[PDB]
DNA sequence: CTGGAGAATCCCGGTGCCGAGGCCGCTCAATTGGTCGTAGACAGCTCTAGCACCGCTTAAACGCACGTACGCGCTGTCCCCCGCGTTTTAACCGCCAAGGGGATTACTCCCTAGTCTCCAGGCACGTGTCAGATATATACATCCTGT
DNA sequence: ACAGGATGTATATATCTGACACGTGCCTGGAGACTAGGGAGTAATCCCCTTGGCGGTTAAAACGCGGGGGACAGCGCGTACGTGCGTTTAAGCGGTGCTAGAGCTGTCTACGACCAATTGAGCGGCCTCGGCACCGGGATTCTCCAG
């Protein structure tokens, strides 16, 4: 409450409790509020159903002026997310308004886990395989749900 | 024939179009007065995921109908 | 047959020319060598500053209305412009006119 | 008939990337070429100044950026080192 | 009949000067000033139309600006009209003499 | 809910008083020059590119 | 010889008007038409200097872009 | 009082959601569209002209 | 019978001290104060050398020098003796930092 | 290291405008003089911790500084 | 066993060193090739130039009463030949000081 | 324990030869090597960029001729010149 | 406008010291001497473009009358800055102590120069059309002078 | 302040026209694959300069007070500069013609990069002394106030 992003992130954590989206959570870090610790069941319809996926988040003072840094701490496959977890957003790189929130955020990038765009190929094997290799790809997204649950 | 395409922030954005025109020349026309590039849009109507190479008659998607514009993103 | 080429330009996701920049790096003798990503972050920042310049100046003409930039619409665009005009502070602009601004004092009252 | 080199053609591309539906006068693309070539040459010179300095031999990514840091002032020099990070590391997966 | 009183149709003056970007010097006297000039240092050269195009478009933006900084300098001594106190004034500081 | 309706959507820290004339949306003064400041020349409402010409202060 | 004079009375005045001065005293033109001589001069030796370099006769405009941009008063439009 | 100051002076029945481009006054639309019907280019605060293309609607 | 000189006399004989030495005529340390405070914004933990900062110094004065023969050439242009911050504004305008 | 510009004491500016050949300074000469000061130290330290940067160091030194206001078109000489 | 070495410096009755000279032209990657009497000039000019600056700043030195040149010396000589300071304009002197003047008008009536 | 590079040697004798009984300090020595280097560095990047205008490849006493004729103002320029052209002539000689 | 008083300045003399100046390794940078690939000088041809001229139009320059707005000088004032004495502050200098980071050395390995191939993006050349300038009848805003 | 006539100035319509945006042939430079070698990224070590602290001196900063001179407002005079008209003038446009030389191509030779071997002179260190800043005393001069 002390500064406008910290107010805009009390009530993202409001309005997350109150009605978070479906198959989708998030949790704080208790030294340090900026940090956010979110847990997401796949989108139904795609490849990555049952999936628990890990993330991990970091804010800054300007916020509701910036968009936020994400990366994954679960195992991925994606060919907009890079090996080691630098995942590629339009509205968090190059496309960001202040109206989106946390959710609106959890809500993209499960969307994104349903349909990878074309151009943009953070793994280009995994791009490779969506493109041509369906079949391997969804095995390989089954994989990585698979360990995902650890 | 106008449509409705949802956000995620409540916003809908109200297209003109016609049942004939392709997922990708909506993404296209979402691109000239939204400025998000076909590339970077997944279109979602009645829990269906639409395709770029597909039509809105494909999909029976009727007049005043609501699409929920989820984009596929690249940073 | 060795396989499609694919330009590094389309590689990277840009419009100017990667292999031009890095050609005119190596001849214009800067350095005896040229690392990799140089001609990629230097065509960047080019696209960048034209797309930004081409910008403004299409506003200007848009709000003059007219469809054809010139260089009155790119000396507006400039210098309306506290960044651009700072970076091209010392720069002449042929048919370039001047902004139209009158001391207050001058206006009669 | 000797060749010549100019950016008109990419100039272009981004206009109408850019906005849709407007052209652009010869004396504009003539203006916009000499645009390019200045910057072209300061950043280079720039860079080329520090690797020098430093009593390197080449020109990474490194000097660029810190050549484009020194000239553009500010947000743009902000924006600019965003975007060309971004094409960099686009490339380097590619 | 109708008379303006002096001053503005001075105003309409800079208001139209203001707007359009052609040249404001005659080409052919100018031309002819470009080359008694150049005599000096190398006889009967050649110009490109071209290069004296140029030399007319510098030499009209350093006169603006030239005007710009007397106008300041004028009304910083609280007057209107620009002289050539006003003119060296401004040429000292801009480390031209 | 009021407060909430009549209050600039992106900050939600202040009243609306600013309009974007390309897309006519309703905004506060000081986002809008912030952000043409550090040159996201680009609504935050519509995703629309706009100039230093189409906003202007508005009263409600 | 004695050319300086085609910088005419009213050119001057509407150079000026550009510039954004209501009224110009009488003296003004005499010392902005040698200040103009004096820039030119100034321009136009390093112009002769590229081009006697080049072992050319014809002053080209990329000479005298060179020879402006050599002052930092760079020149767009010319090459 | 909200609903007094959101509500169109000129009627003070429906809710104003129109801005006259060159003055800046918020109305309603049917009134607005049935002056200019009217051929009356007036304007109860400021009394500006205005013309087909000097109005739009505009939403919060 | 206390000895007081003109108003103006001391002023011009300390001007003519001035100019005739070459002395640093900013305190030192609190310059040094001043040039870690002001670097604080871009890099913490920055180190400095001695002579880095007496090059700062250095060039702050000169620099300093030069603005204020312009100002005082603003101010007797004005027809007046006393410098002020419409004459500073003036040199700043004209040579283009501002 | 918080509000240290009072550090550019008014005698001290006094001495620099008499070394400038200046008269009879106005009393609010001061704060502006504080502003040039401020604004030429940032221009100047901005290039300097750049070039630091850069050099992959934790220490400013006197050649960062000559590049500096060499780059800004002020040569400086006596420190290499 | 092939000759006395002379140094081109001595053989071309100069000063400075041309084999330097030569060597940092080189280094510098100032271009490709050098040519040979390229050292050898730019030498003449650097040894011309110093050879002047040095002749005033001792002439102001002994003016000044003094057997040592100084920073004080050399900005004075600098600032007081009109040529040397155009070319020299733009630098600053380290314990340099100023060129004692003061505006008539300050002086007292 | 690195080996560092001046004009001090030289400059110290163009001294003794100009004003046999003068001293310099230590601080006006390191004034005249860094004005030495300045001045280098000018010439020769000037002669260079001659060079490259006119799609030469090699920097010869011309192009330093016309690079002096350029930086050096007036008699400075003249009395410049001809010193370098009567030590080439006098080089060339022997 | 002309003379003493007092402060500031200038001039001469003895003295200490620390930085300029001279001298001794020696090691690396300069030099000398072939050698060879080629960048540049030079001859020749061309046809592009600059220089020169002439006739007609008319836009712009030039010259003159005027009266008025502004530049410039004189005067009063008061308040803001300067000179000076006194007290308070912290800069400066010397010394000491700890260690983080600048500078150098070795190794390796991963990046980039150089080469051959080929094929497609870009450049020269053609071409039709729509944006833009121009002429003309409006509708409306603005300046100047009487009221 | 208000009103109306005269004069700019903005607006919609119709029109030619030529610069531009597209399309086509083709061609040479960028992409792909490969190899070889050296630039520098990393690790370890040394020790140098930076930072921090302390205490004592005193030089400089802070504060206050008196007063005087200079910035600023006002007023009045005159003169020279903007405005408009009528009379030059020569710029500008067109068309023509001629020819220097800018640009290109083809040859051929001096010439600078490169390698190897040789050596001496300039850098680091290391003494050694006098130029100079300083402290003390005497002589000179500028400025202020009373006359
Ligand atoms: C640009 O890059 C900087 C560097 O981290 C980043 O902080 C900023 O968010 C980026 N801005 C974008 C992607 O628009
Ligand atoms: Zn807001
Ligand atoms: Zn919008
Ligand atoms: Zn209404
Ligand atoms: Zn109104």
């Amino acid at each position: 409450m002390s500064t406008p992003a910290r107010r805009r992130l009390m009530r993202d954590f409001k309005r997350l409790q109150e009605d978070p989206p479906a198959g989708v959570s998030g949790a704080p870090s208790e030294n340090n509020i900026m940090v956010w610790n979110a847990v997401i069941f796949g989108p139904e319809g795609t490849p990555f159903e049952d999936g628990t996926f890990k993330l991990t988040i970091e804010f800054t003072e300007e916020y509701p002026n910036k968009p936020p840094t994400v990366r994954f701490v679960s195992k991925m496959f994606h060919p907009n997310v890079y090996a080691d977890g630098s995942i590629c957003l339009d509205i968090l790189q190059n496309r960001w308004s202040p109206t989106y929130d946390v959710s609106s955020i959890l809500t993209s990038i499960q969307s994104l886990l349903d349909e990878p765009n074309p151009n943009s190929p953070a793994n280009s094997q995994a791009a490779q395989l969506y493109q041509e290799n369906k079949r391997e790809y969804e095995k390989r997204v089954s994989a990585i749900v698979e360990q995902s649950w650890r | 024939m106008q449509i409705f395409v949802k956000t995620l922030t409540g916003k809908t954005i109200t297209l003109e179009v016609e049942p004939s025109d392709t997922i990708e020349n909506v993404k296209a026309k979402i691109q000239d007065k939204e400025g998000i590039p076909p590339d970077q849009q997944r279109l979602i109507f009645a829990g269906k995921q639409l395709e770029d190479g597909r039509t809105l008659s494909d999909y029976n998607i009727q007049k005043e109908s609501t699409l929920h514009l989820v984009l596929r993103l690249r940073g | 047959a060795r396989a499609k080429a694919k330009t590094r330009s389309s590689r990277a996701g840009l419009q100017f020319p990667v292999g031009r920049v890095h050609r005119l790096l190596r001849k214009g003798n800067y350095s005896e060598r040229v690392g990799a990503g140089a001609p990629v972050y230097l065509a960047a920042v080019l696209e960048y500053l034209t797309a930004e310049i081409l910008e403004l100046a299409g506003n200007a003409a848009r709000d003059n209305k007219k469809t054809r930039i010139i260089p009155r619409h790119l000396q507006l665009a400039i210098r309306n412009d506290e960044e651009l005009n700072k970076l091209l502070g010392r720069v002449t602009i042929a048919q370039g006119g001047v902004l139209p601004n009158i001391q207050a004092v001058l206006l009669p009252k | 008939r000797s060749r010549k080199e100019s950016y008109s053609v990419y100039v272009y591309k981004v206009l109408k990337q850019v906005h849709p539906d407007t052209g652009i006068s010869s004396k504009a693309m003539g203006i916009m070429n000499s645009f390019v070539n200045d910057i072209f040459e300061r950043i280079a010179g720039e860079a080329s100044r520090l690797a020098h300095y430093n009593k390197r031999s080449t020109i990474t990514s490194r000097e660029i950026q810190t050549a484009v840091r020194l000239l553009l002032p500010g947000e743009l020099a902000k924006h600019a080192v965003s975007e060309g990070t971004k094409a960099v590391t686009c490339y380097t997966s590619a | 009949p109708h008379r303006y009183r002096p001053g503005t149709v001075a105003l309409r003056e800079i208001r139209r000067y203001q707007k359009s970007t052609e040249l404001l010097i005659r080409k052919l006297p100018f031309q002819r000033l470009v080359r008694e000039i150049a005599q000096d240092f190398k006889t009967d050269l050649r110009f490109q139309s071209s290069a004296v195009m140029a030399l007319q478009e510098a030499s009209e933006a350093y006169l603006v600006g030239l005007f710009e900084d007397t106008n300041l300098s004028a009304i910083h001594a609280k007057r209107v009209t620009i002289m050539p106190k006003d003119i060296q004034l401004a040429r000292r500081i801009r480390g031209e003499r | 809910d009021y407060k909430a309706r009549l209050t600039c959507p992106c900050c939600n820290m202040r009243k609306k008083d600013a309009v974007l004339t390309k897309c006519f949306h309703v905004f506060c003064f000081e986002c809008v020059k912030t952000r043409y400041d550090t040159r996201q020349r680009k609504c935050p409402k519509c995703n629309a590119a706009f100039g230093a010409n189409d906003f202007h202060r508005i009263y409600i | 010889r004695d050319n300086i004079q085609g910088i005419t009375k009213p050119a001057i005045r509407r150079l000026a008007r550009r510039g954004g001065v209501k009224r110009i005293s009488g003296l003004i033109y005499e010392e902005t038409r040698g200040v103009l001589k004096v820039f030119l001069e100034n321009v136009i030796r390093d112009a002769v200097t590229y081009t006697e370099h080049a072992k050319r006769k014809t002053v080209t405009a990329m000479d005298v872009v060179y020879a402006l941009k050599r002052q930092g008063r760079t020149l767009y439009g010319f090459g």
